[PDB]
C-alpha cells in the first residue's frame, strides 16, 4: 500500500496548474496491410530497441557531434526505435519531438497496427510541461521519419499484462502541420499503409497547440487527406510490447 | 537470371524539414527512377535513412561534399 504519496505537483502525479504551461505529448498510430503473398505472422511485440544520438556532449563516439564546443546553442539528437513484430520491422526517428514512453502493438487478420505515443500526467511516468513559446517552437521543428521492412524473426512475443498508457489525446481533425518526414516502404511486404500523427496538450486541448497530419498509402497509391483517424484502429486491442 | 516482374520500389513520398548537420551524415544514397518524383536520401548515425528535397542548395552542397572527402 505505497502510502508514500507521489506528492502532487510532480508532472507524473497530475497536470500542472501554471496557466502558461502545458503537457505537450505526441501520438503516432499506423495501420499496415500485408500482401496476399507474405506468410502468416501474428507474433507481435517481438522486441523493441531504443536508441538515441550521443546527445548533449558526454563522449562523441569518434567525432559523432560538433567535435568541439557544445554549450547549448544547437545540438538536436534523434531517438530511433525498431519495434519488430507481425513479420514486419517498423522503425522511426523522432527528432525534437516529445519523449515517447508508450509502445504497443497488435495483429488482426492480414494487417498489424502500432501505437507510438507519450504518456499523460498521472500514469506513473514522467510527462514534462513547457510554455506556449517552446510548444509552438517544438510543434514546428518536430519531425518523425519512418522506414518499414520485411522481417522473418519467428521469435515469441514479449508483452506485459499491464494496460497501455494513452496520451489522452484524440486523433480528431484539427490544424494541419507537416510533421511526417521521410517514409520508405518495401512493397515486398506492405500493400497498404496509413499514417496518422498528432501533437497537443495531454491535459486539455488548446486548439493552437493542437495539430495533425497523415497520408493514405494503398497499392502504391499515396494521398494526403486530413480525416478523423479516431477509429483508424481499435485502441483496445493494443498490447504493450515493453 | 530472369529479372522479377514489376515489384514496386522505394520512392520518396515526403522530405524532412530539419537539416541534419554533417556530423550526423556519414553516407548517402539516391532513390530510383521508376518514380517520376525522385530525390536524394542521406544516412546518419542514430537513425538509418531519410529523404531530402534536392531543391535546397544545402542538400546539394552536402552531396558534393560526400562526393569528395
Amino acid at each position: 500500500m505505497p502510502a508514500s504519496l507521489q506528492q502532487s505537483s510532480s508532472s507524473s502525479s497530475s497536470c500542472t496548474e501554471e496557466e502558461n504551461k502545458h503537457h505537450m505529448g505526441i501520438d503516432v498510430i499506423i495501420k499496415v496491410t500485408k500482401q496476399d503473398q507474405t506468410p502468416t505472422n501474428d507474433k507481435i511485440c517481438q522486441s523493441v530497441t531504443e536508441i538515441t544520438e550521443s546527445e548533449s556532449d558526454p563522449d562523441p563516439e569518434v567525432e559523432s557531434e560538433d567535435d568541439s564546443t557544445s554549450v547549448e546553442d544547437v545540438d538536436p539528437p534523434t531517438t530511433y526505435y525498431s519495434i519488430i513484430g507481425g513479420g514486419l520491422r517498423m522503425n522511426f526517428g523522432f527528432t525534437k519531438c516529445p519523449q515517447i514512453k508508450s509502445i504497443s502493438e497488435s495483429a488482426d487478420g492480414n494487417t498489424v497496427n502500432a501505437r507510438l505515443s507519450s504518456v499523460s500526467p498521472g500514469q506513473g511516468k514522467d510527462s514534462p510541461a513547457i510554455t506556449h513559446e517552446e510548444a509552438l517552437a517544438m510543434i514546428k521543428d518536430c519531425e518523425v521519419s519512418i522506414d518499414i521492412r520485411c522481417s522473418e524473426e519467428e521469435k515469441d512475443s514479449d508483452i506485459k499484462t499491464h494496460p497501455v498508457l494513452g496520451s489522452n489525446i484524440s486523433h480528431k481533425k484539427v490544424s494541419y502541420e507537416d510533421i511526417i518526414g521521410s517514409t520508405i516502404v518495401d512493397t515486398k511486404c506492405v500493400k497498404n499503409l496509413e499514417f496518422s500523427v498528432r501533437i497537443g496538450d495531454m491535459c486539455k486541448e488548446s486548439s493552437e497547440l493542437e495539430v495533425k497530419d497523415g497520408f493514405k498509402y494503398v497499392d502504391g497509391s499515396a494521398s494526403k487527406g486530413a480525416t478523423d483517424d479516431t477509429s483508424l484502429i481499435d485502441s483496445t486491442k493494443l498490447k504493450a510490447c515493453v | 537470371a530472369p529479372m522479377g516482374s514489376d515489384p514496386p520500389t522505394a520512392c520518396c513520398f515526403s522530405y524532412t524539414a530539419r537539416k541534419l548537420p554533417r556530423n550526423f551524415v556519414v553516407d548517402y544514397y539516391e532513390t530510383s527512377s521508376l518514380c517520376s518524383q525522385p530525390a536524394v536520401v542521406f544516412q546518419t548515425a542514430a537513425s538509418a535513412q531519410v529523404c531530402a528535397d534536392p531543391s535546397e542548395s544545402w542538400v546539394q552542397e552536402y552531396v558534393y561534399d560526400l562526393e569528395l572527402n
